[PDB]
């Protein structure tokens, strides 16, 4: 029993390091296209109140 | 397993590390375009002037 045991926990935890790994990058991508569409909102909103700013003066 | 997980744990720092760079970087450059901008408008005020 603990060896069959030990075989599925380890077929398990193959699988578990793979979709780890997966999720890991899916994360990172995810997060740094976060970050780049806040800094994307960053600049338009900088860019739109410098326009209105230039046109009432 | 534990490489993995060790693995995840670097790679989500560095991650975190590069938003909040990179977020750095976005204000640097929002400042210099509101700069330049308004620099703009004065420009633009003082030729209608």
């Amino acid at each position: 029993a603990e060896r069959e045991a030990m075989l599925a926990k380890t077929a398990a935890d193959n699988r578990k390091s793979a979709e780890q790994v997966a999720a890991a990058q899916a994360d990172y991508e995810k997060e740094m296209a976060e970050a780049r569409a806040q800094a994307s909102a960053l600049r338009d909103e900088a860019r739109a109140a410098g326009r209105s700013v230039v046109d009432e003066k | 397993l534990a490489d993995a997980d060790a693995m995840h744990a670097k790679a989500l720092a560095d991650a975190k590390a590069e938003s909040e760079k990179v977020t750095e970087e976005a204000k640097q450059d929002s400042e210099r375009i509101a700069a330049q901008l308004s620099e703009q408008a004065g420009s633009e005020a003082e030729r209608i002037k």
